[PDB]
C-alpha cells in the first residue's frame, strides 16, 4: 500500500561530501543568427551560432556566497553535440555541504566559441543551493536561462533560474504522484498545458537548463540535506541576573592576545 | 670523419651567409 | 595588504608571527581552508616581501 | 657531432628556400589587372546591392 | 571547433613570429592540406578561418576514433 510518511534529513554541516550537480539538457533555440550583426562583424561568421546548429557548447558550474566565489568554476566535459545539448554529466563541484552558506548559490554559464581563443557566453542561470526553509534542492530542476550574459553569483542574483512556470511545477508534482491522478482529467488538462507550452516556445526564445541533485540514500531511505551549524542547538545559557554583576566583560578571563603577539616578537 | 673542427665552423658561417641570402632572395620574390 | 607603514616594533612580523601562525591552515583538515590558503598566499608571501622592503628603508634611514 | 648536424641543418634550410625560390619563379606572377577587374566587378556588386539592402 | 580554433590561435601567432620567408616556406608547406586557398595573410585570424578546408565529420572521425582497432583502420 506504501512506505511510512518518517522525514529524514541530515544536516548540511555534517555531510562532509562534495556536491555534484548534474547537467543534464540545454533546451530552447538560440537567438536566431542575425546577419546584420555579421556583416557589422566578419569574426561572427566564426562562431558556434553561425557554424552548426547545435554548437558542442559546455556549462560552466561555479558556487557563490554573499557576492564572492567560493571556489573555481567547473566545467563540463566536451560532448560532441549534434542536434540537441544533452551533456548528461555529474559535475562534482569543489565545495562540501559544510561548507555552504545558507545562500550558498550555483552560477551556470553556457559557453560557446566565437573565433580562436573566446568563449561567448550563451546565457547563464543561478540558482540556490538551499530552499525556502533552508533544505538543499533535491532532484530535477529546470532553471531559466538569461540569453547573452553569464550565471551572476551577486546576492541578489539578477539572473534566477527559478504560466508556464506553475503548470510545470504542477507537472513535475503530478509527475511524481503527489497531485492526485483523474485520468478523465489528466488527459483533457495536458493538452491544454501543451498548448500553453507550445505558444510559449513561439511567443518567447526562452531557454532551459535542466540539472538534476544527487539524492542521498542510507538503507533505501531518502535524507534531505537542511542547513545547520555546528552547535546549532548550543541555546546560549542566558540568565538574567545582575545582583553583583553589572557589568559584563566578555573578555574577562580570556588571554590577552596583544601580550602574546609581543612576547612572540620580542622574546 | 676527417674535416677539422676549425674548418666546419668556418663552412657554418658559409652556409648561413648564403642562408640569408637566399631569405632576402624569397622576400623579393 | 592595507599595511604600507613599518613599526620598529613589527619588524619581525611575518617570519616570527603571521607566517608561523598560519602555516597550520596548508595543512588543514577542511578542503574550504586549504582553498584559501591557496588563494591567498601569492599575495601573503609579497605582503611579507614588501613588509621586508619597507623594514630596510628605515634602517637605511637609521645608519644614515 | 653537434656542429656536423647542425652544418646539416643550415644546409638543408638553403635547399629549402633555394626550392621556393624555384617555385617563386617558375610559376609566373599572377597579373595584378586580372585579378583585379575580377575584384572592381564584384565591388560594382556589393554597391548595387547595398543600395538593394537599403531600400 | 574549440580544437580546430584554437589550432588557427596558434598557427596566426606562428606566422606573426616567423618571417614572411619562413611563412611561405616552413610554415605554409604544413598548411596546404588544410586550405582552400593559399594566403599569405595567414597571420591574421580571419583569413586563416575564412580559408579553412571543411572539417571531418564529427561522426566520421568518432566512428574512426572510437574503433578499437584503430591502427588497422588507419
Amino acid at each position: 500500500m506504501g512506505e511510512a510518511e518518517k522525514f529524514h534529513y541530515i544536516y548540511s554541516c555534517d555531510l562532509d561530501i562534495n556536491v555534484q550537480l548534474k547537467i543534464g539538457s540545454l533546451e530552447g533555440k538560440r537567438e536566431q543568427k542575425s546577419y546584420k550583426a555579421v556583416l557589422e562583424d566578419p569574426m561572427l561568421k566564426f562562431s558556434g551560432l553561425y557554424q552548426e546548429t547545435c554548437s558542442d557548447l559546455y556549462v560552466t558550474c561555479q558556487v557563490f556566497a554573499e557576492g564572492k566565489p567560493l571556489a573555481l568554476p567547473v566545467r563540463t566535459s566536451y560532448k560532441a553535440f549534434s542536434t540537441r545539448w544533452n551533456w548528461n554529466e555529474w559535475l562534482k563541484l569543489p565545495v562540501k555541504y559544510p561548507d555552504l552558506p545558507r545562500n550558498a548559490q550555483v552560477a551556470l554559464t553556457i559557453w560557446d566559441v566565437y573565433g580562436p581563443g573566446k568563449a561567448v557566453p550563451v546565457g547563464g542561470t543561478t540558482v540556490s543551493l538551499f530552499g525556502k526553509y533552508g533544505m538543499f534542492r533535491q532532484g530535477m530542476h529546470d532553471l531559466k536561462v538569461w540569453p547573452n550574459v553569464e550565471a551572476d553569483g551577486s546576492e541578489p542574483t539578477k539572473t534566477p533560474g527559478r504560466q508556464m512556470s506553475r503548470l510545470a511545477k504542477l507537472t513535475k508534482a503530478h509527475r511524481q504522484g503527489h497531485m492526485v491522478k483523474v485520468d478523465w482529467l489528466d488527459r483533457l488538462t495536458f493538452r491544454e498545458i501543451e498548448m500553453i507550452n507550445e505558444s510559449e516556445k513561439r511567443s518567447s526564445n526562452f531557454m532551459y537548463l535542466m540539472v538534476e541533485f544527487r539524492c542521498v540514500k542510507c538503507d533505501d531511505k531518502e535524507y534531505g540535506i537542511v542547513y545547520y551549524e555546528k552547535d546549532g542547538d548550543e541555546s546560549s545559557p542566558i540568565l538574567t541576573s545582575f545582583e553583583l554583576v553589572k557589568v559584563p566583560d566578555p573578555q574577562m578571563s580570556m588571554e590577552n592576545l596583544v601580550e602574546s603577539k609581543h612576547h612572540k616578537l620580542a622574546r | 670523419d676527417r674535416e677539422r673542427f676549425i674548418d666546419k665552423k668556418e663552412r657554418l658561417s658559409r652556409l648561413k651567409s648564403k642562408q640569408e641570402e637566399f631569405q632576402k632572395e624569397v622576400l623579393k620574390a | 595588504a592595507l599595511v604600507k607603514e613599518v613599526p620598529r616594533n613589527d619588524i619581525n612580523i611575518y617570519p616570527e608571527y603571521i607566517l608561523p601562525g598560519i602555516a597550520h591552515l596548508a595543512q588543514d583538515d577542511a578542503t574550504i581552508v586549504r582553498l584559501a590558503y591557496a588563494e591567498n598566499i601569492a599575495l601573503l608571501a609579497e605582503t611579507a616581501l614588501r613588509f621586508l622592503e619597507l623594514v630596510q628603508l628605515k634602517n637605511l634611514n637609521m645608519e644614515n | 657531432d653537434q656542429l656536423d648536424t647542425q652544418l646539416n641543418v643550415t644546409e638543408n634550410e638553403c635547399q629549402n628556400y633555394k626550392r621556393c625560390l624555384e617555385i617563386l619563379e617558375q610559376m609566373n606572377e599572377d597579373d595584378s589587372e586580372q585579378l583585379q577587374m575580377e575584384l572592381k566587378e564584384l565591388a560594382l556588386e556589393e554597391e548595387r546591392l547595398i543600395q538593394e539592402l537599403e531600400d | 571547433l574549440w580544437i580546430r580554433y584554437g589550432a588557427v590561435g596558434f598557427i596566426t601567432v606562428v606566422a606573426r613570429q616567423i618571417s614572411t620567408a619562413d611563412v611561405y616556406c616552413k610554415l605554409m608547406p604544413y598548411l596546404d592540406p588544410y586550405i582552400t586557398q593559399p594566403i599569405i595573410q595567414i597571420e591574421r585570424k580571419l583569413v586563416l578561418l575564412s580559408v579553412l578546408k571543411e572539417p571531418v565529420s564529427r561522426s566520421i572521425f568518432d566512428y574512426a576514433l572510437r574503433s578499437k582497432d584503430i591502427t588497422s583502420l588507419f
